[PDB]
RNA sequence: GUGAACAGCCUCUAGUUGAUAGAAUAAUGUAGAUAAGGGAAGUCGGCAAAAUAGAUCCGUAACUUCGGGAUAAGGAUUGGC
RNA sequence: CGUGGAGGUCAGUGACGAAGCCUAGACCGUAAGGUCGGGUCGAACGGCCUCUAGUGCAGAUCUUGGUGGUAGUAGCAAAUAUUCAAAUGAGAACUUUGAAGACUGAAGUGGGGAAAGGUUCCACGUCAACAGCAGUUGGACGUGGGUUAGUCGAUCCUAAGA
RNA sequence: GAAAUUGUUGAAAGGGAAGGGCAUUUGAUCAGACA
């Protein structure tokens, strides 16, 4: 059931007290878990534009709040997952605060 | 495919180190057929391998 | 050829069980090494650290 | 040919083997005794769940200093572990024995693993280096696997001597009793 | 580039991203730190750690083979525009 | 009493199964030991009267070869660090490309050479073994290709010395 | 294709070792023998 939504995500409360060489690799493993929570899928794809957004301030300067777009899609035949997979891509915004979750309309 | 050859080989043609040459991922079949220096000159100038010009080291603060 | 190629696989087995990394690894294990067992070590200079 | 000692019908039974399989032997003993005697279609889905950390393999014999986990309460043992590389070979043989039964023409639902047996293979001889120039061995323990599946079958006057005195006791009571 | 300097720290050309990994943060460790009041009472013994340090100016003892001792000791100061 | 060979003897037993091996099956001798049945296997071997010796093992910190307990345990922690998609593939923490993040920081993790190694150099194929994890990749394995000199060196001269 | 050693099935026992000796129960098992 293809539904594309916006989300804010509080990375500060998820990276509390994580070793400095392991912060930005860990924030990637949170979003694959965070998109597992809402959409209910396992195979989660992260765009290379989002990988730039996490890693921009080194390993130890991962941002407090991010503004994501999670898209659930149909998957191709002879894939062993199930026919649904998510796709997380970033939306570039002025400030990550003051935003709540919003359904992006379809066309 | 395996493209350690043409990465190395285009570095010798353009005359710049291996950290600079750019091989686009869309043409992964066209580059792999080239196994000679003579094909690499043709593959460079029609815009498949480019140079990636020098990293800036400014001297404005100095 | 497939008659001959399978005879390469039949003759390779004995070297694979001894974990020889080629048909050219003929490093031979000494049964008992002299510096391990021939010594009496008392007060003074000793045979290693 | 020449399996272990089997007490079953060779008519309705397929089988499969694996020779010189380079696994650990102590892991493949335990993941064979977890599966021994189950229904075949229940055994395959179980091994699909062992990979996903849903259900664990109990370790009964080769199990000293294994850490604890909670998923062994189903079997009643605190010590349990998920040997993944052992399952990826053992369920590869169950796919073979299910394929061997279709060639003979047996039922899929009635089939169950009846015999499973694993024992030691000839060991590798690889060497490593220690302190003071000493050369100690560093070797593997590969193993042979064999298994036999079987259909389930829906089923599960001695003359006695006695003395002449005891012969009279039966005759006397039969005379009296109505 | 900073600086007395081929010091240390950061960068350009060039090269590498190899050294088993994943999850949690109990004890005891190995490596590196901070601590109220007292300042060697600790201990075979100030072992170790702390303190001092670059630079300009003022100032320097006993002794001495008259060359040294000497950076003796000790005291003021350091940015920016 | 037993074992290896020798001279006799049973016109001894034997591919219709000789030795060997296994056997909580049977019998004899106080005992060393002897005989029989069953299973395995495939080609020679016994009884008695004597002869002969490299003739009997549990130990020698014995000798060579083989296998365990310990144990799926100790461990695989110096050298600041990896991440996302795509292609390749039966398979990807590890291979290739792109996008990121860092480091060696010109007494370097860079560019060449002397001793020393001898084809490791490069391409094509390709993974049973090795690369203490993995492997589609390699300094691995299989097959081939590749070092051009009147001027660079040796060759010539002499030093301590032979 | 012996033994160490290991696997599977079957039988049996098990409160800080195991195994041994004399006697019998229990279960399993086995030749002999009267015509």
């Amino acid at each position: 059931d293809v539904v594309t939504r916006e989300y804010t995500i509080n990375l500060h409360k998820r990276l509390h007290g994580v070793s400095f060489k392991k912060r930005a690799p860990r924030a990637v493993k949170e979003i694959k878990k965070f998109a597992k929570l809402h959409m209910g899928t396992d195979d989660v794809r992260l765009a290379p534009e989002l990988n730039q957004a996490i890693w921009k301030r080194g390993v130890k300067g991962v941002e407090y709040r991010l503004r994501l777009r999670i898209s659930r899609k149909r998957n191709e035949e002879e894939d062993a997952k199930n026919p649904l997979f998510s796709y997380v891509e970033p939306v570039l915004v002025a400030s990550a605060k003051g935003l709540q979750t919003v359904v992006v309309e379809e066309d | 495919a395996n493209l350690r050859t043409q990465k190395r080989l285009a570095a010798s043609v353009v005359g710049v180190g291996k950290r600079k040459v750019w091989l686009d991922p869309n043409e992964t079949s066209e580059i792999a057929q080239a196994n000679s220096r003579n094909a690499i000159r043709k593959l460079v100038k029609n815009g498949t391998i480019v140079k990636k010009a020098v990293t800036v080291h400014s001297k404005s603060r100095t | 050829r497939s008659k001959a190629d399978r005879m390469a696989k039949m003759e390779r087995r004995e070297r694979n069980r001894h974990a020889k990394q080629g048909e050219s690894d003929r490093h031979n294990a000494v049964s008992l090494s002299k510096h391990l067992f021939s010594g009496k070590r008392g007060v003074g200079k000793t045979d290693f650290r | 040919a020449r399996y272990g000692a089997t007490s079953t019908n060779p008519a309705k039974s397929a089988s499969a083997r694996g020779s010189y399989l380079r696994v650990s032997f102590k892991n493949t003993r335990e993941t064979a005794q977890a599966i021994n005697g189950w229904e075949l279609t229940k055994a395959q889905k179980y091994l699909e769940q062992v990979l996903d950390h849903q259900r664990a393999i109990p370790f009964r014999r080769f199990n000293s200093s294994i850490g604890r986990t909670a998923q062994g309460k189903e079997f009643g043992v605190t010590k349990a572990r998920w040997p993944a590389k052992s399952v990826k070979f053992v369920q590869g043989l169950l796919q073979n024995a299910a394929a061997n039964a279709e060639a003979k023409g047996l039922d899929a639902t009635k089939l169950y693993v009846s015999h499973i047996q694993v024992n030691q293979a000839p060991k590798q001889r690889r060497r490593t280096y220690r302190a003071h120039g000493r050369i100690n061995k560093y070797e593997s323990s590969p193993s042979h696997i064999e298994l036999v599946v079987t259909e389930k079958e829906e089923a599960v006057k001695k003359v006695v001597r006695l003395t002449s005195r005891q012969r009279g006791r039966i005759a006397a009571q039969k005379r009296i009793a109505a």
